[PDB]
């Protein structure tokens, strides 16, 4: 299962969540998969996908909402994980996409998750007929991926941010 | 006093939406942020991590500020030049000097000096270009 | 116990240790109970006692080096660990003193702090007095704390040049 | 080869302890380091602390190097101001991007730099290192 696989598998669990991707291999995917105007995608600012989500989510607690970490841009910003685990957002899921085979290693991430105060974590390796999950959050998603394209993608980011607040604004107070 | 003062206008203004650090400089105003009219307040482990969350918040159709100190700008620093400034997300940012408005300038944010006897025309500054940039504008402090 | 109690009972145990404080009031109650030359004291540059820390481990891997972080500073660079339990620094001790009641709470640290792969990780109350410290780093100790002072009265090249001198001896 | 050359040229200088988060733009150096001189290289998460060990393995003696996208530079910026310049602690950043905002920064908070050369930079590794032996003060080049 490589990173094309775990965001398609991500995408078909969560159909209608409002997605946060982190800048890099991991949004140019998530766009190439189905650039959706619930994606927000991230050009850079890695670090700020996980606080981006977990600010939309306090503003909107009863939506579902997937942030779209890798293992770098989750161990840089390690922190923020604090914060969600005392906040507690209920429909949260943050999703680690993890390549390693060099580098800081990702250890422990579903234990940790657990320690700081997430409702759940757990951890697939494969593709799996299904997984149940607790429908309440804030729950971590450990998705351990070998790397193998894709059209770069093509909306400027305030175009990006007007397609995603439009929808939010649209498909809940209106 | 000063600080109820300051609330009030932005509370008003529709501004009920505040991260940042605990610190001794403005430590009054988180004060009265837990003190209590709705406020969401959202303590923050490091001004980076503040500024994402209020670009969320923002996101979320919701006007929000966030609290901070000069040592901490650098943090924000690469966000608000590769993320609000980028997306045009605008952040109020009341920021608590040579060196700070050179480095602001060559990096291009807006900044003004809040005189504290008239606490409102140098917020209603800030807030006004906020509408014209949909950009983070920054108000100072001593 | 107060911070100044906290940080006497750590010097007791690494009375040869080489202090590497962090910002704010922790320095200063670290300078007015017993400045020692060793020490470490840091103006600003709040979460990053730590990361030096961790460079002075891994040039001297043998000299006994404890970092004093409180919650605040810990909660900042938190990060840091995962980098200290990859490493292993053999003789790196990591305290975080302590204050809850506001704030983002230190939850669960001890444990955190061997998931990522400290050696040890121990939460040390006022009551106690054994609190048996396992022979190997990195290792951590919580002091949760309940809270005067003199202003310390030394500019940084002071603290370096007093610092990095009885380290420069001490291989030699 | 071009990277092989300036890392070369670095041991023997005696700067040997190196720090930075691993990415893909500087991926050929970092493999460098990866492979195998008594090569020092600590990963780090982000560059602030990456800044912070290499400060440590300094005073420790030792002399080091910090490999940093620009990206990065706002979150050492502080600790570059207000730790290392007031403790006098010396750093070479090889600050690398994809520009002009860059160098207004780095003029901003009085860090001298240089872009490097097509073919030997040495010029600037050692104007560097004697404008750091005469400042107390960490010194960038710039990459392309």
């Amino acid at each position: 299962m490589n990173k094309h696989d775990a965001i398609q598998l991500i995408l078909g669990q969560f159909p209608s969540a409002y997605l946060v991707s982190t800048c890099g291999h991991i949004s140019r995917d998530l766009y190439n998969i189905n650039d959706r105007a619930r994606n927000f995608y991230m050009v850079g600012s890695m670090g700020m996908a996980a606080p981006v989500g977990l600010g939309l989510s306090t503003v909107y607690p009863d939506v579902p909402l997937v942030v779209l970490d890798g293992d770098g841009s989750f161990l840089m910003n390690m922190g923020i994980i604090t914060m969600i685990g005392h906040q507690k957002p209920k429909n949260f899921i943050h999703v680690v996409l993890d390549n390693g085979m060099r580098t800081v290693p990702l250890v422990n991430v579903t234990d940790i998750a657990l320690q700081v105060g997430y409702e759940y974590a757990i951890e697939i390796n494969s593709g799996q007929k299904s997984f149940d999950l607790p429908n309440e959050g804030p729950g971590l998603i450990h998705i351990k991926v070998e790397p193998r394209i894709g059209k770069r993608v093509h909306w400027t980011p305030q175009e990006i941010v007007q397609r995603f607040t439009n929808e939010l604004t649209l498909e809940n107070e209106v | 006093s000063t600080a109820e003062r300051m609330l009030s206008t932005l509370t008003e203004n529709n501004y009920t939406h505040f991260t940042g650090v605990p610190c001794s400089l403005l430590k009054g105003f988180f004060r009265l942020l837990e003190s209590k009219q709705n406020i969401t307040f959202i303590p923050s482990i490091r001004e980076d991590s503040a500024l994402g969350v209020a670009s969320g918040m923002y996101l979320g159709g919701r006007k929000c500020v966030m609290l901070m100190q000069n040592s901490g700008l650098g943090y924000c620093l690469n966000v608000l030049t590769s993320f609000n400034f980028i997306y045009d997300i605008p952040i109020l940012l009341l920021i608590s000097g040579e060196k700070l408005t050179d480095l602001l300038d060559s990096v291009d944010i807006p900044y003004k000096e809040l005189d504290y006897e008239n606490s409102e025309g140098t917020i209603l500054d800030a807030l006004f270009l906020i509408e014209k940039t949909n950009r983070p504008v920054a108000i100072l402090i001593k």
